[PDB]
């Protein structure tokens, strides 16, 4: 068993100080705010996530998943309400999260020894070519 | 005579009573005449046999009432005609004092003009008028039944307070704190019943059969076969087939009113030669446009927008406090799912921190008010707060209304 | 793409792409082809289109038709002019004052009557004589200097919003039906169109 | 426990009248209290993870 935090529609997002050393370019934090259906609520969050959702690569009207423990945003996709802005689309706009942004849970799996024999033996991880 | 008269004047009906009394006296509050020329009084419109062609006029405008002349007459009506409204009798009132509910937003000489006109004619002794939104707070006097509806799950007068009311006219939301309201942050929504039966007319001609001469008939369609969309527009245009509604027309050869009927139900199998109007879709739609306006395609910003802009003008300390306890009043809200969509709505936008409650008082909004209003004349404070005659004689009607009951001087 | 393209070094916009049956073969912008408020998406025009639609759904019936450029100026203070040529819209009108009304509220509560007189002859007295024969109309009301300037103030700019005009993302549904999915724009009247029936509907009248 | 010392005085100091949340709705200084507390506890289980 884990024990998880995760916040999950995106309003608004900014990102950034003085470099004052070795820095050439500087982000300092951003600030993001999540809507969801139980109320919303901002937040600052390190250059690092920022960076990520980069890689994800998210507008500013969608719906995303970060997990706080790993640091990693999933781009759910876009906003159901914000349908119909253009004839069509090809992406899903999926509907919005329900509940309060900030969720805390907890997760229980059942595996076996030779799962952990086989994730450890062959690891998936790795960028590299 | 210790308790006075209470007098709760609406722009489609007014409820005229004593302050013994539970219930409210209605009365209309219009005037209605037949094409052919034989005008009949407000009360007495009810009874006539045709509503097909009427010329219609109605002394309460859009912001407030102008002309005194037929206002005055039916409050003459309401108060001398003990037959008609059974129970209540008077013959002068000179004690009887007054409490009467009228706009914040008056016109100051509009507001001189009824001042003058309910005491050098009618020769009352003391008078008190003072927006519906002042008296609900009062509601922690007096028991009562009370619906709290939280938003986020699935002296005696109170001084925070947050009241949006939604008549005939149009509709306003008031801030009030330490029972002064705020007439700053006081927003005002156009949609009234006028509005809302305008769409009506509008959608059924888009649909069925023009009737825009007909407008009590638009009125009572109004008040019957509508339902606030539960959860969503799109959700419940997916019950537009399953759901359905079915008119009657209103023979006035043998029905002065028709019937709505639902398929489902075989309790009224019997078939009639009149036309029948199916309403499969406008049920839910029409009651949408105060969250989407732009349906009607009008640049009006909607009830949520106002309501988050209200409490943006209000001090931020204050601003959490008003939405922990919010009263629904007025006619409008009696339609059924209306006021749990528009909770559910605002905690939505409202963020986290904060979790809005909504308290509804069961049945119409009116009665409730006039309740509350029968409470405060039992309730002592009405005693410290209340104004004599020698105080009207010995100043002019313009400090009564410039002073006391003056909107400028609250802000 | 297909590897190996033949081009001929004229035009070459690649980011333009416009293909066509060639009827007319010209560019909708070849030489500018011609011959969050939301008083900002929407023009003045357009804005005050949707005031006097709006105030034209205010009225109940024939009567108030003519009334509407009366009620707008109440309203905003426009001349009836301008109401009357920019626009473009789509003694019962004569307020409450009848006579025959007068004498006939008199069978209305016939049914008990005891009136006595208590009453005096000062200019409170006048005044009120003059408020019961009122026949007076907004327009008086705001020409006339009986009410204060910041009275106008406070009553007129006390209702609008001026920076938050929207806050829920809008539906943008067929003008004529309610069908949700594959929303489309028309050719020629720009109204979103849903159904084959519905754009039957609107072709004839509404486009 | 910086935390745990102020949140355990301030349930001790007024605990009988702004624990409900009837007097949370209808409050001025109470609610604060109320805030006050939710948000150390917030506050600490967010420090304990
Ligand atoms: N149960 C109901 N369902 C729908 N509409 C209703 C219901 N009851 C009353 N109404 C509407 O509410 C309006 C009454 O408003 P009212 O309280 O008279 O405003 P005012 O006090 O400004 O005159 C009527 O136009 C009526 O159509
Ligand atoms: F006078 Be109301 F109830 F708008
Ligand atoms: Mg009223
Ligand atoms: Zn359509
Ligand atoms: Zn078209």
């Amino acid at each position: 068993k884990e024990t998880k935090e995760v916040y999950e529609e995106v309003t608004e997002l900014t990102p950034e100080e003085n470099p004052l050393g070795g820095y050439g370019k500087t982000i300092s934090h951003v600030i993001v705010g999540l809507k969801s259906a139980k109320g919303t609520k901002t937040l600052r969050l390190d250059p690092t996530i920022y960076e990520s959702i980069q890689r994800e690569k998210v507008s500013i009207g969608d719906v995303i998943y970060i997990e706080a423990n790993t640091g990693a945003v999933k781009r759910v996709g876009r906003s159901d309400a914000y349908a119909t802005e253009f004839d069509l689309e090809t992406e899903e706009y999926v509907p919005l999260p329900k509940g309060e942004v900030h969720k805390k849970k907890e997760i229980v799996q059942d595996v076996t020894l030779h799962d952990l024999d086989v994730a450890n033996a062959r690891p998936q991880g790795g960028q590299d070519v | 005579e210790t308790p006075p008269i209470v007098i709760d004047n609406g722009s489609y009906e007014i409820k005229f009573g004593p302050s013994t009394n539970k219930k409210p006296f209605r009365a209309l509050n219009a005037l209605a005449k037949d094409k052919f020329g034989t005008s009949y009084l407000s009360n007495h419109i009810k009874n006539i046999k045709d509503i097909s062609s009427i010329t219609f006029r109605r002394p309460h405008e859009l912001g407030q009432l102008t002309l005194w002349e037929l206002e005055s007459c039916i409050w003459d009506y309401c108060l001398f005609n003990p037959s008609e409204f059974d129970g209540f009798d008077l013959k002068e009132g000179k004690g009887h004092h007054l409490v009467a509910s009228e706009s914040c937003m008056t016109l100051p000489e509009l507001s001189k003009h009824a001042d003058q006109v309910i005491f050098e004619e009618y020769e009352f002794d003391s008078l008190f008028k003072s927006p519906v939104a002042v008296f609900v707070p009062f509601t922690k006097s007096y028991k009562g039944e009370m619906r709290t509806i939280s938003g986020k799950d699935e002296s005696d007068y109170h001084d925070f307070q947050l009241v949006i009311d939604s008549g005939f006219n149009c509709t306003w939301i008031i801030p009030v704190l330490k029972g002064i309201p705020y007439y700053k942050a006081v927003k005002k929504l156009d949609i009234g019943g006028r509005f809302l039966t305008g769409l009506l007319k509008e959608t059924l001609s888009f649909r069925h059969y023009n009737m825009m001469d007909e407008t009590i008939l638009v009125n009572n369609i109004k008040e019957q076969c509508l339902f606030v969309s539960p959860v969503s527009y799109f959700d419940s245009f997916k019950t537009k087939d399953k759901h359905a509604l079915e008119y009657v027309l209103p023979d006035f050869q043998t029905s002065f009113l028709g019937y709505v009927r639902n398929p489902r139900k075989e309790n009224v199998p019997l078939p009639e030669d009149a036309q029948i109007i199916t309403l499969t879709d406008e049920l839910f739609t029409i009651p949408e446009t105060f969250f989407h306006p732009e349906i009607s395609q009008i640049t009006k910003p909607g009830i949520v927008e106002a309501i988050l802009e209200s409490l943006s003008m209000l001090p931020e300390i204050v601003r959490p406090l008003m939405v922990g306890n919010i009263v629904c009043t007025g006619g409008n809200f009696n339609l059924p799912n209306f006021a749990q969509r528009l909770a559910a709505e605002l905690q939505r936008q409202l963020p986290t921190d904060w979790t809005c409650h909504v308290s509804v008082p069961e049945g119409d909004c009116a009665l409730f008010g006039w309740e509350v209003m029968s409470q405060f004349a039992k309730t002592d404070s009405y005693r410290k707060a209340r104004v004599t005659r020698e105080e009207y004689y010995e100043h002019g009607p313009d400090w009564c209304t410039k002073h006391r009951f003056g909107y400028q001087n609250w802000i | 793409k297909a590897l190996v393209e033949e081009i001929d070094k004229k035009t070459y916009n690649p980011d333009i792409y416009f293909t066509s049956l060639d009827p007319q073969a010209r560019r909708y912008t070849s030489k500018k082809i011609n011959k969050h408020s939301f008083e900002e998406r929407y023009t003045q025009q357009e804005i005050l289109q949707s005031d006097r639609r709006f105030m034209e759904l205010n009225t109940e019936n024939f009567s108030d038709l003519p009334n509407v450029p009366t009620l707008l100026s109440d309203l905003t203070g426009v001349p009836r002019d301008r109401i009357e040529s920019t626009t473009k819209p789509i003694y019962g009108h004569g307020w409450v004052l009848k006579p025959e009304t007068l004498r006939e509220i008199q069978l209305s509560y016939k049914s008990t009557k005891l009136p006595k007189p208590k009453r005096k002859n000062t200019n409170r007295i006048v005044a009120l004589k003059k408020v019961l024969s009122s026949k007076r109309n907004l327009h008086s009301f705001l020409d006339s200097a009986l009410l204060n300037l910041m009275d106008k103030n406070v009553i007129y700019h006390n209702v609008y919003n001026k920076r938050y005009f929207k806050v829920l993302p809008l539906i943008t549904t067929c003008s004529i039906c309610g069908g949700y999915d594959s929303i489309s724009s028309c050719v020629n009247c720009g109204n979103k169109i849903c159904s084959v029936s519905c754009f039957k509907l609107h072709n004839e009248t509404r486009c | 426990n910086k935390l745990r010392e102020t949140n355990k005085q301030l349930q001790e100091e007024f605990g009988e009248a702004s624990f409900l949340n009837f007097q949370d709705a209808n409050q001025y200084f109470k609610y604060s209290n109320k805030q006050k507390l939710e948000g150390t506890v917030d506050m600490l289980n967010f420090l304990k993870m």
